[PDB]
C-alpha cells in the first residue's frame, strides 16, 4: 500500500526499459529470449522482442497497448520511433517517492513541457516538397539501411513510390492517403531479391532469396508505406539522429527558471528523460556520452539547428551531410503519446490482484 | 561500496534532520550498559553509537573533529556531509570517475570561500562587552532547544563578562577558555532560577560548624599532596596545630585522612576538601597560588593559598561548598549554578553552555568572525553563484559543479520538515526572495506565521560564525571524497 | 516515526490505567509484585514506578516526573504525577492525523500559560479572615487525607500532624530536618510526638529491663571510638617474646581505655552516646557510675543532637570542652522490649521527631508519605495563603475560561486547545470510574454548571450528587496546583519531542 | 464450524475495513490517484468507481457484503460520486467503535444517530433550496462540472457541459397519468478509436450500433415515416435428388419471407443474424434498406421508443407464413454516420419515447471506459436532478455547516447521547480532512477555517443582517476563499436526501454483532 | 541505485563454446566419429553435421540457431 505498490510499476518498467536500452538506432545490437516451450527469438527489433516477451505484471500489458496505437500512426523504425517510449516511462520521474510530489501536479507540469515541446519542433523543422520523388527516395533508404539491400535499394524504392501513388485522392480534407492493406501482399519465393472512387488494388511480381528472406522483405519494403504516408500528413520535416533531444533540452532548462512555481522541477525533468534516446545512438556507434553530451548542449544552441550525432562513427556532424531526416510526426506523435500513456501509470497507487473475473 | 555504504548513512542522515533547526528535536540512544542519553547533539550520540560499516566510522570521526576544534554550530552541519554522498547517485550513470568528482568539488569549495568574503557584513571588533555576547546567544538557541531563549541569554553573557579580564583596556585578544567556567548540577528548582556566581563553587557536603562569618575575611588554603599509639597521638596534634597557626582556613589533600585529624581541624572550624578529582585542585593552583605539599609540618605562605571568604549556602536543599568574591579585582574565575528539574533537561542545558562558551573561544581566536546570515539563509545565495559557476567555465566538471549547489538544498529541506511547512512552498518563495542590496539582511522565516510572509533575519538576529563556516565546508567535501576515496573494503588479520 | 510514539505512549497509558484510583478519598489502593518478595501497596506512584520493571527507555520518563515531583512540589503523587502524562491520551489520534507535534507543543504550552493567571484569579485571600495556624491547617490537613487507606481515624492523625509541624520552626521546614520512626505491631493511635532527638531503633544486650526508664535530668555526652578488649581495637605491631607477655596488652589496651573515660568522667554526664558500639568493658565500667549509655549512633541523629545541646565528636579526651555538654529538662524511655530514647526541653533545637506507631508495616509506609504530603502542604500555605478546592475539580471551571482563548485563535492551533480542555474532563471521568457513578450524568451537569453558579464547582462525592467542594472545607495550596501543568508540559513535550530510539546490543 | 467470541470480533470487521477504506479514499476528489484491478486471468481494468472495486473485491467478512449492497444500491439512487457516500460509511464505524468500549451501549449510538438523523433533515432543508443564480440550462451545466469528484474526466466537463447536458434534455417523455419521466439506458454509448475525446457528437435520437459491410445496402435514404422491421429470424441423405429437394425449397422460403416484409411497406429491415446478397437484391427494388448482425438487447430500446415489434419467425394463425404491418415502428428519419470507417444507423424522430446516443473517442480501450461508465454515471445524476429542482451547494461544504446546529442539537436532547452527536459532527470532518490529503494540503488549516466561518452564521442573529459571511466556502485546489456560486458548482438534493440516510444505517447492523459463527463449507 | 544494466562475458559465451571442444575431435581426416543409440538399441556411428546438430540434443540454446 501507499507509495510501495508504485516502486513495482517503476522498477519493472526500468527492467524492461533496460532490455531496449540499447536496442535504439540502426546499430542497435541482437537479443535472445528463451520459453518454456523451448524455443528462441533472434531479431534486432525492439518492437518484435516485446511482443513476444509475456511476463506476468499489471502495467505491462498497458505498455505494449501504446506500441499498437502507434504502429497505425507511424509503424516504420520500431528502433528510432516504437521502442523510445520505453525510455520515457521510466525516466519521467526519477524523483517521485524522495520529493513526496503530488502526481497529479506533474501531470499538469508534463502538459506544460509537452506542449512547449512540440513547438520547439516546429521550429528547428522544415517543410519539403511532398511530390518529390527524389526527397522522399533518400528518406526510404533511412529507415531501410539496416540491411544489405542499401545496393538493391533501387528496386525497394521503385516498388515503394509507385504503391503510395497508384491510387490516394481519398481525402480532401482531415492528406490524400488510403489504406495499404487492399494492396496485394503475396510474394513469389525462389530467386533473387533484385528480382471519385474507392481504393483499388495493384500488385508487382517480386522475387526473394529464401522463405526467411521473404519475411525480410516486408520490413524493408511494406514498413516503406510510412516513409511516404508521414510527408504527406506532415510535410515539414525535422532534423533526425538524435538531434530534437537536444534543443528541447535547452528550451525546458531554460523555461524551467521562467515560469518558476512549484512545477519548477517537474518540468526540466522531461529534458533528462529525453538525453537518454541520443545516448544509445553514441555508446553502438562508439563514441563516449560523457564528452558528447556536453558538448551537444553548446553546439546544437549556438552553432546551429542541424547539430546532431553521427550514427556511424559517433562523432559530432551536421544533419544535412548525415542524410538522414526524420519526419515531424516522428518525434511528435511519440512523445505526445508516450507521456499521455506514462501519466495514466503514474496515477495507479494501489492495486489488489487475484480475484475473479 | 558507495551503494548500500550511502544507502546505511541515509538511515542516519534522515534521522539526524531533528538534530538542526529552531523547530528541531531530540533523540533517544541506549548503550549496553542500559544508561539512557536523550539530547539534540549528535556528536554525542554517535560516539557512544556502535557502529557496524567501517567507512561510516570515518563520517562520525569527521563531525567529532568539528566538536572538538569549533563546537559552534556543529549540528546544522551535521547532514552537510551527509547529502554530498547523495548526490553523487546521479552521477553513477553519468560515468563521472572519482577524480572528476573531487576536482569538481575542490574547485567549487575554494569558490565558496571567496564568496563568503564578498556577502559578509557586521564586523564585529568589540567581543567583550554583553551588547555583543547576547547577538552571539541567539544563533545558538537556534540550532539548540528553543524552549527558553531569555534564561540562557543572560546566564551566559554574564559568566563570559566575569571570566574576562575586564581592565582600562584589554587588547591582544585577552585570555579566553573554556574549562574555565564550570556548570554545577543543582536537582530542583526552575530554569529561571540560575544564577552567576563570581568565583568558584564546589560539590560537597562539610561536617558541620561552617562558617558564618564573610566582613572579617582573612582566609587562607593549603592544597596538600601502647607508645606507638600515644606517639601518634602528640605528632597528630603537632602538625594540625603548626597549619592552623598559620591561619589555613581551607585544607586541600589528595591523600587519605583520619577522624583524628579531622578532630583537630574543627577546633578552628577547618574545612577539607574530599574530592578527589585533580580538576578543582589545579584550578585552585592558578587562581590561589598555592603549592602542593606532600609533608604536612607548618606550609610556608609560598604553598598557601590566598581566597576572599567561605561561605556554605543551600541551593537546591543541600548544603555546598561555595567561593564567592563579593568586592575585588576577579580574573579567569567564574562559575554557573544550574536550576534544573531533572537530569535530562540537565543535559540539554549542558551542551547549550558547552557550546555556548566555546562559540565565545572559537570567536575571539581569530581577528574576528564578522557576522554571516545563519539558519540557511547564507546557502541560498551560494546556489545562485554556484550555478553561475558552472556556466562561467564550461566542461565536463561543470555537471559535478552543479550536484555541489544541489548539496546544499538539503539545507532548506531539512528546516521544512523540522516546522512541517511544505519545501515544495517554501522553496519557489526563497528562489523569488534571495533571488533578484536587500539579500544581505534578508533570511528565511521559520514558526507558525511564515505562511503569510518572510521576515528578515535583522529582528530575528540569526546569525553565523564566518570562522565555522569556512572550516565546516572544508571538513565536510574532504570527508565526503575520503570515502568515496577508498577503493575497497577489506579487514584486517590478527 | 510516529509510528514508534503510539507505541510508547500506550506503554506509559498502560501503567496510568492501574492507577487511576489514586486522586480523590475514594481512590483504591494498588497491588506490585517485585522481586524481593517485599512489595509496598499504595496509591503512590514514586514507591510503583521505582520497583516497576522498565522495558522501554522513554517509560523512565515517568519515573523522572515522581522524582521531579518530590523536588519541585514535595505531593500530589497521586494526583498530579498520574495527570501528567493524560495529554498524550488526547494527542494519540492527532499521531496517525497529519498534524505536528511541533505545534502541539505549542498548544499546551500557551494553555497552562494562560491557566496560571486563572488559578490565581479564583484564589481566595484567606488573610482577610484572621486565620491563625489551627483552622487554616486543620482544614488543608483533611484534603489531605485523600488517598489514604485511614478515613474515619484520620482525625487522631490531623491533631498529631498540625501539633508536630507548629512546633517546628515555621521560617525552615524540611522533612529531613523532622524525624520520623516507624515502629511495627501495635495500634495506629498509640502514636506521640517526641520533643527532641531519639535513637535510630533500638539496641538490647545483656542487662535490658534492669535500667529504670525514670530519670531527672540527664546529660548527653559524645564519644567516637569504640570501646572493647582485644576485638574491635586497632590492630598494631607488637613483639611478643613469650607467652606471658600477652598479658602487658591486655593492661596496655584497657589502661588507655581507662584513662580516656576518667577524664571525660568529670563532666558527669548521665548519657553515653558513642559513634560506634559499646562493648562490655565500658558497660561494667559505666554500671558502677549508674549512668546510661547507648552506641550504635547515626549519622542523622548526630546532626540533630547539634542543634539542641551543641556537642560534637570527640576522638581524644584534650578537646573536650565545657560547651559540648548539655542537659535536657526530662527524660523517658519508650515497646516490644525496646527502649526508645526521648528527650525534652530543647528550645534551641531545630529539629523535631514523631513516633509512628502501627500493625501493618505497609499501611504505616503511607503515612510516612503522608507526612511528607503533609509538610509541603503546611510549607506553601505558610508562605502564601491561598484557598484552592481540592479533587481534581479545579480544572473544571478553568476548563470554560480556556475555551474562550481558543476562539480567539482562528489557526491550527484552535483544535489543540480544545484537546486540552477535553484532556481536563479526563479528570471526572476517572473518578465516576472509582466510585461507580455514571461518567454522563457527572459531565452533562459538569457543562450545565459553568453556566450558572460559576466560582468553584467541587462535585461533592459524599452527597452522591453535584455540588461545591468550597463549603466542605477541602482547600489546597494554589502552588501545587500552579506547578502540576509545569510538570506536565515538560513531561508532554519531552515524549513528543523524540520521533524515534536507539538501543544498542 | 466453530465460534470466535469476546468485543476483539467486532475489531477484527473494523481494522479489515479501514484496510478497504484507505484503498478507495485514495480516488477520492479530482487530486485523488486512479486504481489498477486484476480479474487474475493476465488482463486488467483501471476505473476509479468504488461499485466495480467492491465488486471484484474479496471480502470474507460479512462487513464487506454489506458494502456491495450500499454501492449497489447508491447505483439506482444516485448512480456517481460513489467516493464521497461509500467512503462516509468507513469512519462511521471507526468512531462507533470507540465510545461503545466501555461506558456506552451498542443501542445508544444506534438511537443516537437515529435521532440526529431525523432531526436533521429539518436542519438539511435549511440549506437546501432551488437552484437559483442559473439561467436557462446553466443549471445543469454547474452541477455537470461537479463530476470532478469521484470521476477524474471532469477536468473535460467544460466541453461535456453541452454534449452530456443536452442528451437528456430531448429525451423528455409524459407518462404514469402526466408525470414527466427521463427513462434510464435511453441513452446509447457507442466507443470509437481516433482523434481526441473532444469529438464526441450528440445525437438526437437512438444510434443502432453495427457496421456496413455489404456495399449492396443504398448509401442515401429519405421521406418521413420510416417503418422499422425487427426480425430474429435467421436468413442467409443418400441420393443428390433428395438435397435437391430441400435446397430448392429452402432458397424459395428464405425470399418468400423477405417478400412478406416488403408487402407490409418496410422501409428498413433489422435483422439479428446476417443476410445473404441475394436477399439484399430485394431491397434494392423495393427501396428498403438492409442491416444485418443485430443485437437483441439493442433491438428492445427501439421496441421502447419507435413501436417496432421484434418477430421470431413467419407465422401466423393459419398455416401461411407472412409479416404483418402491425410490428412496424415509426421513425421520421434515417441518418448513416460513417466514423472511423465505420457506419452507424442513426434512429430520429421516435414515437412512443424519444431518446438520444452519444458517440465516444478515445486513444484505447481503457481511455473509453473512463469515458464510458463515468459520463454515463453523470447521467443518472441529471436524471434525479430534473425530479427535484431543489438542490444544495457543491464542494462538500454542507457537513462542515451542519455541524454548528448540531452542536446547540447536543444540548436539547443530551443524556447519553450526547457523546454520540459529538463524534456524528467530529466524522463529518473527516469528509474533508481525506480531501485534504490527496491534494497535499494541510487538513488543520481548512478545517480551522470551516468552523470559524460557517459557525459565524449561528451565532450573529439572521434577523440583524450583519451576515459578513456566505457560509456557502472553501476550496479545494487553491486553498483559498472562494464561492463556488460564482465557481458554478452546485450538488442536487439527491446526493444527500435519499443517499446518507440509507448510508448511516449500515452501522446499525454492525453494533448488534455478538460473535462470528462460521460453518465449514463442503 | 542505478548501476545493474549487464555484461558481457564469458557466461553468455559458455553456451556457444560447448559445442567447440566437442566438434574440435572429430575435425579432419584422422578425427573421431560419434555414435547415437536408442533404447531399442539401434546405434548411428558417423561425423557427418546432420548427427552433430539436428540429432544432438543438448540444454544449450545457443546450438539451437548452429543447427539451424
Amino acid at each position: 500500500t501507499g507509495r510501495q505498490a508504485q516502486i513495482s510499476n517503476i522498477t519493472a518498467a526500468k527492467a524492461v526499459a533496460d532490455v531496449i536500452r540499447t536496442c535504439l538506432g540502426p546499430k542497435a545490437m541482437l537479443k535472445m529470449l528463451l520459453d518454456p516451450m523451448g524455443g528462441l527469438v533472434l531479431t534486432n527489433d525492439g518492437h518484435a522482442i516485446l511482443r513476444e516477451i509475456d511476463v506476468a505484471h499489471p502495467a505491462a500489458k498497458s505498455m505494449l497497448e501504446l506500441s499498437r496505437t502507434q504502429d497505425e500512426e507511424v509503424g516504420d523504425g520500431t528502433t528510432t520511433v516504437i521502442i523510445l517510449a520505453g525510455e520515457i516511462l521510466a525516466q519521467c520521474a526519477p524523483y517521485l517517492i524522495e520529493k513526496n510530489i503530488h502526481p497529479v501536479i506533474i501531470i499538469q507540469a508534463l502538459k506544460k513541457a509537452l506542449t512547449d515541446a512540440l513547438e520547439v519542433i516546429k521550429q528547428v523543422s522544415k517543410p519539403v516538397d511532398v511530390e518529390n520523388d527524389a526527397a522522399m527516395k533518400k528518406l526510404i533508404q533511412a529507415s531501410i539501411g539496416t540491411k544489405y539491400v542499401i545496393h538493391w535499394s533501387e528496386k525497394m524504392c521503385e516498388l515503394a513510390l509507385d504503391a503510395v501513388k497508384t491510387v490516394r485522392k481519398d481525402l480532401g480534407q482531415t492528406f490524400e492517403i488510403d489504406i495499404k492493406r487492399y494492396v496485394r501482399v503475396e510474394k513469389i519465393p525462389g530467386g533473387d531479391v533484385l528480382d471519385s472512387g474507392l481504393q483499388k488494388a495493384c500488385t508487382i511480381m517480386l522475387r526473394g532469396g529464401s522463405k526467411d528472406i521473404l519475411n525480410e522483405i516486408d520490413r524493408n519494403l511494406q514498413d516503406a508505406m510510412a516513409v511516404a504516408r508521414n510527408v504527406m500528413l506532415s510535410p515539414s520535416l525535422s532534423p533526425g539522429g538524435g538531434a530534437t533531444e537536444m534543443a528541447v533540452s535547452v528550451k525546458l532548462a531554460e523555461k524551467a527558471k521562467q515560469l518558476e512555481g512549484i512545477q519548477q522541477w517537474p518540468y526540466q525533468a522531461v529534458a533528462d528523460a529525453m538525453e537518454c534516446i541520443p545516448r544509445t545512438l553514441i555508446q553502438n556507434a562508439g563514441g563516449d556520452p560523457i564528452r558528447l553530451l556536453s558538448q551537444l548542449r553548446a553546439k546544437h544552441a549556438q552553432g546551429n539547428f542541424t547539430t546532431g550525432i553521427d550514427g556511424d562513427k559517433g562523432k559530432i556532424v551536421d544533419m544535412v551531410s548525415y542524410g538522414i531526416w526524420e519526419p515531424e510526426v516522428i518525434k511528435q506523435q511519440s512523445v505526445k503519446t508516450a507521456i499521455e500513456s506514462a501519466c495514466l501509470l503514474l496515477r495507479v497507487d494501489d492495486i489488489v490482484s487475484g480475484v475473479r473475473k | 561500496q558507495i551503494i548500500k555504504s550511502i544507502a546505511a548513512i541515509r538511515e542516519l542522515h534522515q534521522m539526524c534532520l531533528t538534530s538542526m533547526g529552531p523547530c528541531g528535536r531530540n533523540k533517544i540512544i541506549v548503550n549496553h550498559l542500559g544508561k539512557i542519553i536523550i539530547t539534540n547533539d549528535a556528536a554525542t550520540m554517535l560516539r557512544e553509537l556502535d557502529i557496524v560499516h567501517p567507512a561510516v566510522k570515518v563520517l562520525v570521526m569527521a563531525t567529532e573533529q568539528q566538536k572538538i576544534d569549533m563546537g559552534d554550530g556543529t549540528n546544522l552541519v551535521m547532514i552537510l556531509a551527509g547529502e554530498l554522498l547523495n548526490v553523487s547517485e546521479k552521477l553513477i550513470s553519468m560515468g563521472l570517475s572519482a577524480v572528476e568528482i573531487i576536482q569538481g568539488y575542490n574547485m567549487a569549495r575554494k569558490f565558496t570561500l571567496k564568496e563568503l568574503d564578498e556577502m559578509v557584513v557586521g564586523e564585529i571588533t568589540d567581543k567583550n562587552d554583553k551588547n555583543e555576547l547576547l547577538k552571539m546567544i541567539k544563533p545558538v538557541i537556534s540550532s539548540k532547544k528553543y524552549g527558553s531563549e531569555d534564561i540562557l541569554s543572560e546566564l551566559v553573557s554574564e559568566a563570559v563578562s566575569h571570566v574576562l579580564p575586564v581592565a582600562q583596556q584589554a587588547g591582544e585578544i585577552p585570555y579566553f577558555n573554556v574549562d574555565s567556567i564550570r556548570v554545577v548540577k543543582i536537582m530542583g528548582g526552575s530554569l529561571s532560577n540560575s544564577t552567576v556566581i563570581k568565583g568558584m563553587v564546589f560539590n560537597r557536603e562539610p561536617e558541620g560548624h561552617v562558617k558564618s562569618l564573610s566582613e572579617d575575611k582573612k582566609h587562607k588554603v593549603a592544597v596538600f599532596t601502647l607508645d606507638f599509639s600515644k606517639g601518634e597521638e602528640k605528632q597528630i596534634d603537632a602538625m594540625m596545630k603548626e597549619i592552623a597557626d598559620m591561619g589555613v582556613e581551607c585544607i586541600v589533600a589528595g591523600a587519605g585522612v583520619g577522624e583524628l585529624a579531622l578532630h583537630y581541624l574543627n577546633r578552628y572550624g577547618i574545612l577539607v576538601l574530599k574530592v578527589p578529582s585533580k580538576f578543582e585542585l589545579r584550578r585552585l593552583c592558578r587562581v590561589c597560588g598555592a603549592t602542593p605539599l606532600p609533608r604536612l609540618g607548618a606550609p610556608t605562605p609560598e604553598e598557601l593559598g590566598l581566597v576572599e571568604t567561605v561561605k556554605t549556602m543551600e541551593i537546591g536543599g543541600d548544603r555546598v561548598t561555595v567561593f564567592k568574591q563579593e568586592q575585588g579585582e576577579i580574573s579567569r574565575t567564574s562559575t554557573i549554578i544550574l536550576r534544573g528539574a531533572t537530569q535530562n533537561n540537565l543535559d540539554d542545558i549542558e551542551r547549550a553552555i558547552d557550546d555556548g562558551v566555546a562559540a565565545v573561544k572559537g570567536l575571539m581566536k581569530p581577528s574576528g568572525g564578522k557576522l554571516l546570515p545563519g539558519a540557511g539563509a547564507t546557502e541560498i545565495e551560494l546556489i545562485s553563484r554556484i550555478t553561475k559557476y558552472g556556466e562561467r567555465t564550461p566542461g565536463l566538471l561543470q555537471l559535478a559543479i552543479k550536484q555541489f549547489a544541489v548539496a546544499f538544498e538539503v539545507v532548506p529541506r531539512t528546516l521544512a520538515e523540522t516546522a512541517g511547512l511544505d519545501v515544495n512552498e517554501v522553496l519557489p518563495n526563497l528562489y523569488a526572495a534571495h533571488n533578484v542590496t536587500d539579500h544581505l539582511y534578508k533570511g528565511v522565516d521559520i514558526d507558525g506565521e511564515s505562511d503569510e510572509g518572510v521576515k528578515d533575519i535583522r529582528e530575528e538576529n540569526i546569525y553565523d560564525m564566518l570562522a565555522t563556516k569556512k572550516f565546516a565546508i572544508n571538513v565536510a567535501t574532504e570527508a565526503a571524497t575520503t570515502v568515496l576515496s577508498i577503493d575497497q573494503i577489506i579487514m584486517a588479520k590478527k | 516515526g510516529k509510528g514508534q510514539i503510539i507505541s510508547n505512549i500506550n506503554a506509559c497509558v498502560a501503567v496510568q490505567e492501574a492507577l487511576k484510583p489514586t486522586l480523590g478519598p475514594l481512590g483504591s489502593d494498588i497491588l506490585i509484585v517485585t522481586s524481593n518478595q517485599k512489595t509496598t501497596i499504595s496509591n503512590d506512584g514514586a514507591t510503583i514506578l521505582k520497583l516497576l520493571d522498565v522495558v522501554h527507555p522513554a517509560a523512565k520518563t515517568l519515573v523522572d516526573i515522581s522524582r521531579a515531583q518530590d523536588a519541585e512540589v514535595g505531593d500530589g503523587t497521586t494526583s498530579v504525577t498520574i495527570l501528567a502524562g493524560e495529554l498524550m491520551k488526547e494527542a494519540k489520534p492527532f499521531l496517525e492525523e497529519g498534524i505536528s507535534s511541533h505545534l502541539i507543543m505549542k498548544g499546551y504550552r500557551k494553555a497552562v500559560s494562560l491557566a496560571v493567571e486563572k488559578i490565581n484569579e479564583l484564589a481566595v485571600d484567606i488573610t482577610s479572615e484572621k486565620s491563625s495556624g489551627r483552622e487554616l491547617l486543620e482544614r488543608c490537613a483533611r484534603t489531605a487525607m485523600s488517598s489514604k487507606l485511614i478515613h474515619n481515624n484520620a482525625d487522631f492523625f490531623v491533631k498529631m500532624c498540625v501539633d508536630a509541624v507548629l512546633s517546628l520552626d515555621r521560617n525552615d521546614l524540611d522533612d529531613k530536618l523532622i524525624g520520623i520512626k516507624k515502629i511495627p505491631g501495635g495500634a495506629m493511635e498509640e502514636s506521640l510526638f517526641i520533643n527532641g532527638v531519639a535513637f535510630k531503633k533500638t539496641f538490647s544486650y545483656a542487662g535490658f529491663e534492669q535500667q529504670p526508664k525514670k530519670f531527672n535530668n540527664p546529660k548527653i555526652l559524645s564519644l567516637n571510638v569504640e570501646l572493647e578488649l582485644k576485638a574491635e581495637k586497632d590492630n598494631a605491631e607488637v613483639r611478643v617474646e613469650h607467652v606471658e607477655d600477652y598479658q602487658a596488652i591486655v593492661d596496655a589496651e584497657w589502661q588507655l581505655i581507662f584513662e580516656k573515660l576518667r577524664q571525660v568522667e568529670e563532666t558527669g554526664a548521665n548519657i553515653v552516646l558513642s559513634k560506634l558500639p559499646i562493648g562490655d568493658l565500658a558497660t561494667q565500667f559505666f554500671a558502677d557510675r549508674n549512668i546510661f549509655c547507648a552506641g550504635r549512633v547515626s549519622a542523622d541523629d548526630m546532626n540533630r543532637v547539634i542543634q539542641a545541646v551543641g556537642g560534637s565528636i570527640q576522638s581524644t579526651t584534650s578537646d573536650i570542652k565545657p560547651e559540648h555538654l548539655g542537659t535536657c529538662a526530662l527524660f523517658e524511655e519508650m515497646i516490644g522490649s525496646e527502649r526508645y530514647n526521648l528527650f525534652q526541653g530543647c528550645p534551641q533545637a531545630k529539629t523535631c521527631t514523631l513516633l509512628l506507631r502501627g500493625g501493618a508495616e505497609q499501611v504505616i509506609a503511607e503515612v510516612e508519605r503522608s507526612l511528607h504530603d503533609a509538610i509541603m502542604i503546611v510549607k506553601r500555605a505558610l508562605q502564601n495563603k491561598l484557598i484552592v478546592a481540592g479533587g481534581g475539580a479545579t480544572e473544571m471551571e478553568v476548563s470554560k475560561c480556556l475555551r474562550d482563548y481558543s476562539k480567539t485563535i482562528a489557526g491550527k492551533q484552535q483544535m489543540i486547545i480544545n484537546a486540552f480542555a477535553k484532556a481536563l474532563e479526563v479528570i471526572p471521568r476517572q473518578l465516576c470510574e472509582n466510585a461507580g457513578f455514571d461518567a454522563i450524568e457527572i459531565l452533562n451537569k459538569l457543562r450545565l454548571a459553568h453556566s450558572k453558579g460559576e466560582k468553584w464547582y467541587g462535585v461533592v462525592f459524599e452527597t452522591e450528587n453535584i455540588g461545591d467542594n468550597f463549603a466542605k472545607f477541602v482547600w489546597e495550596p494554589a502552588l501545587v496546583k500552579i506547578n502540576a501543568l509545569n510538570s506536565a508540559t515538560e513531561a508532554t513535550n519531552l515524549i513528543l519531542s523524540v520521533d524515534e530510539t536507539i538501543t544498542n546490543k | 464450524g466453530e465460534k470466535i467470541s469476546g468485543d476483539d470480533i467486532r475489531n477484527q470487521n473494523v481494522l479489515a475495513t479501514m484496510a478497504v477504506a484507505n484503498v478507495v479514499k485514495s480516488s477520492l476528489g479530482p487530486v485523488g490517484l486512479d486504481k489498477m484491478l486484476v480479474d487474475d486471468i493476465g488482463d486488467f481494468t483501471v476505473t476509479n468507481d468504488g461499485a466495480t472495486i467492491l465488486s471484484l473485491l474479496d471480502v470474507q467478512h460479512p462487513a464487506g457484503k454489506i458494502l456491495v449492497e450500499l454501492a449497489q444500491q447508491q447505483d439506482r439512487e444516485i448512480g456517481d460520486g460513489t467516493t464521497s457516500v461509500v467512503i462516509i460509511a468507513s469512519e462511521l464505524l471507526k468512531r462507533a467503535n470507540e465510545l461503545v468500549k466501555n461506558k456506552i451501549h451498542p443501542t445508544t449510538i444506534i438511537t443516537g444517530f437515529r435521532v440526529a438523523l431525523r432531526e436533521a433533515i429539518r436542519f438539511i432543508n435549511e440549506v437546501l433550496s432551488t437552484s437559483v443564480d442559473t439561467l436557462g440550462k446553466e443549471t445543469l451545466i454547474n452541477i455537470a462540472k461537479t463530476s470532478m469528484s469521484s470521476k477524474i474526466i471532469g477536468a473535460d466537463s467544460d466541453f461535456f457541459s453541452n454534449m452530456v447536458v443536452d442528451a437528456l434534455l430531448a429525451v423528455k417523455t409524459q407518462n404514469s397519468k402526466g408525470e414527466i419521466k427521463y427513462p434510464v439506458k435511453a441513452v446509447n454509448v457507442l466507443k470509437a478509436h481516433g482523434k481526441s475525446a473532444t469529438e464526441s457528437l450528440l445525437v438526437p435520437g437512438y444510434a443502432l450500433n453495427c457496421t456496413v459491410a455489404s456495399q449492396a445496402m443504398p448509401k442515401r435514404i429519405a421521406g418521413g415515416n420510416v417503418k422499422i422491421a425487427c426480425l430474429d429470424l435467421n436468413l442467409q441423405i443418400d441420393d443428390p435428388e433428395q438435397l435437391e429437394q430441400i435446397r430448392k425449397r429452402e432458397a424459395g422460403i428464405v425470399l418468400e419471407r423477405v417478400k412478406k416484409i416488403i408487402d407490409a411497406g418496410a422501409q428498413v429491415v433489422l435483422t439479428t443474424k446476417g443476410i445473404d446478397d441475394l436477399c439484399l437484391k430485394e431491397f434494392v427494388e423495393a427501396k428498403i434498406m438492409g442491416v444485418r448482425r443485430c443485437k437483441k438487447e439493442d433491438l428492445r430500446r427501439i421496441a421502447r421508443a419507435t413501436g417496432a415489434t421484434l418477430v421470431s419467425s413467419m407465422s401466423n394463425l393459419e398455416g401461411e407464413e407472412t409479416f404483418e404491418s402491425s410490428y412496424l415502428g415509426l421513425c421520421d428519419e434515417v441518418v448513416q454516420a460513417k466514423f472511423s470507417d465505420d457506419e452507424c444507423i442513426l434512429i430520429k424522430g421516435t414515437s412512443k419515447h424519444s431518446s438520444s446516443s452519444i458517440i465516444l473517442r478515445g486513444a484505447n480501450d481503457y481511455s473509453l471506459d473512463e469515458m464510458e461508465r463515468s459520463l454515463h454515471d453523470s447521467l443518472s445524476v441529471v436524471k434525479r436532478t430534473l425530479e427535484s429542482g431543489n438542490v444544495v451547494p457543491g464542494g462538500g461544504c454542507v457537513e462542515a455547516a451542519l455541524n454548528i446546529y448540531l452542536d446547540n442539537f447536543a444540548t436539547t436532547v443530551g443524556s447519553r447521547e450526547q457523546l454520540a452527536i459529538a463524534e456524528f459532527a467530529a466524522a463529518l470532518l473527516i469528509i474533508p480532512k481525506t480531501l485534504a490529503v490527496n491534494a497535499a494540503k494541510d487538513s488543520s488549516e481548512l478545517v480551522a477555517k470551516l468552523r470559524s466561518y460557517h459557525a459565524a452564521s449561528q451565532m450573529a442573529k439572521p434577523e440583524d443582517v450583519k451576515r459578513r459571511s456566505y457560509r456557502n466556502g472553501l476550496d479545494l485546489i487553491r486553498g483559498k476563499i472562494v464561492d463556488e456560486i460564482h465557481a458554478g458548482v452546485l450538488e442536487p438534493t439527491i446526493s444527500k436526501v435519499k443517499s446518507l440516510k440509507s448510508a448511516l444505517e449500515a452501522c446499525v447492523a454492525i453494533l448488534r454483532i455478538d460473535t462470528m459463527i462460521t460453518v465449514d463449507p463442503e | 541505485e542505478s548501476l545493474r544494466r549487464d555484461a558481457a562475458l564469458k557466461v553468455n559465451v559458455t553456451s556457444a563454446e560447448g559445442l567447440q571442444s566437442v566438434l574440435e575431435t572429430n575435425l579432419g581426416p584422422k578425427g573421431t566419429l560419434k555414435m547415437l543409440v536408442d533404447g531399442a538399441g539401434n546405434i548411428k556411428l558417423t561425423k557427418d553435421g546432420k548427427v552433430l546438430l539436428t540429432e544432438m540434443q543438448i540444454q544449450s540454446p545457443t546450438a539451437v540457431l548452429i543447427a539451424r
